[PDB]
């Protein structure tokens, strides 16, 4: 009712930016972030990496800014304010992010057939060279 | 005694009833309500003094309960056809206490004069009745001065009167004054869909104005298609600015609905502009429809997401919502492909064949 | 408090069944109902999705088509006192499997093709020393 | 006494004499000039007398010498001045002892069945005198019907030449005719903006209605870029039938002409729709319009060029073609292309190393 984030559920492909938006109000104090994987029911203090990283605060709205992401973002995260004149902890309803891949259906089924079928054939060198090497240097 | 004016006003007669041969007809200028006696009512036919047909009665005495004895004198001008068609400013001149009255004449029928304009007649929309529950309806007449005199009734198909109106129309900068006469109304009334008549009166016509407004019927309901259409990609070359096109296609009735949000709040309602159905060429009875939104270049190049909606009385759950950012495509699996075991194969190989070649060409030798 | 349990997305593909719990914190006397919303700052009203079905208070959603998306929200109030809204789980309708080739992953295959070619080549250098090496002797 | 009736007349207010709040004027049923005393005066506001507002005078003598020395009176009917204009009739009905004077009143004694008919014409469009570069005008004239010598005559500035039309048509339902006026004119007076008018001549009235029209002098000039665009990836996931879309933007003044092509031929115009030049939202007035058009999508996924083309006063030879087809992709990314490049190198490693070791097994293998 008083913190208020969007959007919810992002699917970006891997190499982009995304952007999440945190308003509410200008009067007590500022805004800090978290960061919570999928394992914990509890998270964690965020760090802000140089250049990765980014984070703005202007007159009635406050963004963290991502650049460059890759598998090991997958973090559902929060905007949190504490409330400085009455001392109440304010927290929002987080975001979400995950992170998809270049190909697509007909490239990945195409290379998983085919190169199975190259592990078969190469196995079956190993059948010639665990059959003729021993059966014919024994004799 | 007060010097009280009288209400100057030649009482014209209408071209119909005339009498005599030729026919002829009088001309009454009964100003009453005028203390005192003095009046000199002189009758002027194109400013020339009159002297044939000239009854000026006697000043009667009105005698009025309150204020001052007032007078009252009617004066009568009998003309003829030949008069009243000749075309000739019939002054009344009253010079009442010293006070020269100069009544403008006019000797013929006087229609207002040749001059009509323009009048529009706004149906409510559908989304202006789900969002308010206030089902409205207007008619603007416009491209006027605002004066007095004007009356905006409105006639149900039985021809009585509905409700009134409020906040008439202020003041315009180009002449382009207004006025917005409501009333309300009920809903099944309007989806009944008799035919609702507004008409309008100044003194600029002597004609009413029957616009005519109802709903139609007997239209059949179908499901739109949304889609959305990244830019044209010679445009980012110009480096100014780009577009983006939502399209709906194929639907029933008309009446649609489309509006913006972008970062949680919706846009102003001048930075996109939408477009009115006009008949599809293959299927016989459908429309479509136009939306266009401009943006930078700066800004499509950093992320930031635009969506479209529509409203529609016939989709499922009557509001619909698709949204093309830059790059969300992409199919499944997030993690796996790899990076690690490609480069891995490419390295191995690469070194492996080089490795090859010396134990491949000593075979060759022995 | 409670208003964050419900987990933020869920994954269920075509045709499927669904479920979806709203853990309250009252007792148990209240009215279950659950609505489907916009983005955000939404200036179009929502509409009642359903009741409740069990005594868990449980939203089960059967033949999942291509048009089921949206957020999904539990609003629960008991009496004439204040109502809950979640925050409320995305969805996404997500059907086409692979044809699992669940026996390897292929970050796993390919580094047993490199393997296998450092194993091949290093079983395939000595047998043509010994044949022609131990033949002239 | 001499029984004598009035002269029953009822004489009508100006139009711009009510005042008030509400504005308020005033009426005269005048029954004067009667003998004996007995009279009877009521009003009709449509078959009904209206009781208030009502202002009936006495039966008093008039200023008479000699003769049978009669009476006036004169009833006042305070009226509205939207009831006025509403036409409403007003009929005093005088009752001179019991005899029915009535005076049928109202004020709307406009009509006019005449001659002197509206005249003009449309001018000469950039459409239009594009296909043909013969750029000539239409009188258009209703409100007269066939008479003799009806003229089309279009002067020119200080009056000169017209070809006399042909091909007439019969008359409307509403009983006027289409005077269909045309004539051709030269190329660049319009374009020089000359004061044509349409000056005709009647059997009834012959009155030449002139209008001083020629081209409006004023909006400036910018070329209209073209951006055609490519159909939707769902819409062909539908795989029904498509839409491409030939977009315009920023042309000045209005009035743009489209039309598809391919392999030379023309479309037929019921199969592509355009639309009327909107307003520009965020410049001042460089309108834009837009164009779609149906395909078979089975037509649609073989080649077939598909192109537009335009027509402004800016563009300096009038034509500009563009089109793409099928497959104008565009620069998806570099990382995926260098993404399956690499794995086809290594493909291509792999069939090199097989083939390798069938040579060291071939040459061994040999002896």
């Amino acid at each position: 009712s008083r913190i208020w984030q969007s959007p919810r559920f992002i699917a970006r492909k891997r190499g982009f930016t995304v952007k999440m938006h945190c308003y509410m109000n200008s009067a007590s104090g500022n805004v800090s972030w978290l960061w919570k994987q999928e394992m914990d029911e509890n998270p964690q203090q965020l760090k802000l990496e140089k250049g990765r990283m980014e984070e703005s605060q202007n007159e009635s709205l406050a963004t963290l800014t991502i650049q460059g992401i890759r598998f090991e973002d997958n973090g559902i995260y929060f905007c949190q304010q504490k409330c400085n004149n009455t001392s109440e902890v304010y927290q929002g309803c987080g975001t979400e992010l995950r992170v998809m891949g270049f190909s697509t259906l007909a490239q990945l089924k195409q290379r998983n057939t085919l190169k199975d079928g190259i592990i078969m054939i190469q196995t079956l060198l190993i059948i010639l060279f665990i059959i003729v090497p021993i059966f014919l240097l024994l004799d | 005694i007060a010097e009280l004016p009288p209400k100057v006003s030649v009482f014209v007669p209408p071209r119909d009833g005339f009498f005599g041969n030729p026919r002829k007809s009088k001309l009454i200028c009964q100003a009453t309500g005028f203390s005192p006696r003095q009046i000199q009512v002189s009758w002027l036919r194109e400013g020339k003094q009159v002297g044939s047909g000239v009854t000026t009665d006697q000043v009667q005495a009105e005698a009025k309960e309150s204020g001052p004895t007032t007078y009252k004198v009617t004066s009568t001008l009998t003309i003829k056809e030949s008069d009243w068609l000749g075309q000739s400013m019939f002054t009344c001149r009253v010079d009442h206490r010293g006070l020269t009255f100069q009544q403008n004449a006019s000797s013929m029928c006087v229609p207002d004069q040749d001059t009509a304009i323009r009048v529009f007649a706004i149906p409510p929309s559908f989304a202006s009745i789900f969002l308010t529950k206030s089902t409205k309806l207007t008619c603007l007449v416009t491209d006027l001065t605002t004066y007095d005199s004007v009356t905006i009734s409105w006639t149900r198909q039985n021809g009585e009167a509905v409700k009134t109106h409020t906040n008439i129309s202020e003041s315009h900068p180009n002449a382009t004054f207004s006025a917005v006469g409501e009333a309300s109304i009920c809903e099944d009334d309007w989806n009944s869909g008799e035919r609702f008549t507004c008409t309008v009166t100044h003194t600029d016509l002597p004609s009413p104005l029957k616009q005519t407004i109802s709903r139609p019927k007997g239209v059949a309901l179908h499901r739109p298609d949304v889609y959305l259409l990244p830019p044209a990609r010679e445009q980012l070359n110009l480096r100014e600015s780009a577009t983006i096109t939502c399209l709906v296609t194929g639907f029933s009735p008309a009446d649609v609905f489309v509006q913006w949000m972008q970062r949680g709040q919706p846009l102003s309602p001048e930075k996109y502009v939408t477009s009115a159905p006009m008949p599809e060429p293959q299927a016989p009875g459908r429309y479509f429809a136009h939306s266009i939104l401009t943006v930078s270049e700066e800004e499509w190049n950093t992320g930031e997401t635009y969506t479209c909606v529509v409203a529609h009385e016939a989709l499922p759950n009557r509001v619909t919502e698709r949204t093309v950012d830059k790059s969300t495509e992409g199919e499944v699996s997030a993690d796996e492909e790899g990076f690690e075991n490609l480069w891995a194969t490419a390295s191995t190989f690469i070194v492996l064949f080089l490795l090859s070649l010396f134990y491949s060409t000593t075979v060759t030798l022995f | 408090l409670w208003m964050h349990k419900v987990p933020a997305s869920l994954m269920v593909s075509l045709g499927e069944d669904a479920h979806f719990q709203c853990p309250h914190n009252s007792s148990n006397n209240a009215n279950v109902t659950w609505w489907r919303v916009l983005h955000g700052n939404y200036t179009w009203p929502p509409e009642f999705l359903g009741p409740g079905e069990d005594p868990n208070g449980t939203l089960i959603i059967q033949n999942v088509n291509k048009s089921h998306g949206g957020i999904y929200v539990c609003r629960v109030q008991e009496g004439n006192e204040s109502y809950q809204q979640s925050c409320g789980t995305y969805l996404r309708v997500r059907q086409p499997p692979p044809r699992p080739f669940l026996d390897m992953g292929e970050g796993t295959k390919n580094r047993i093709i490199t393997a296998e070619g450092i194993i091949l080549l290093f079983c395939a250098v000595v047998p043509g020393t010994l044949l022609l090496f131990r033949k002239r002797w």
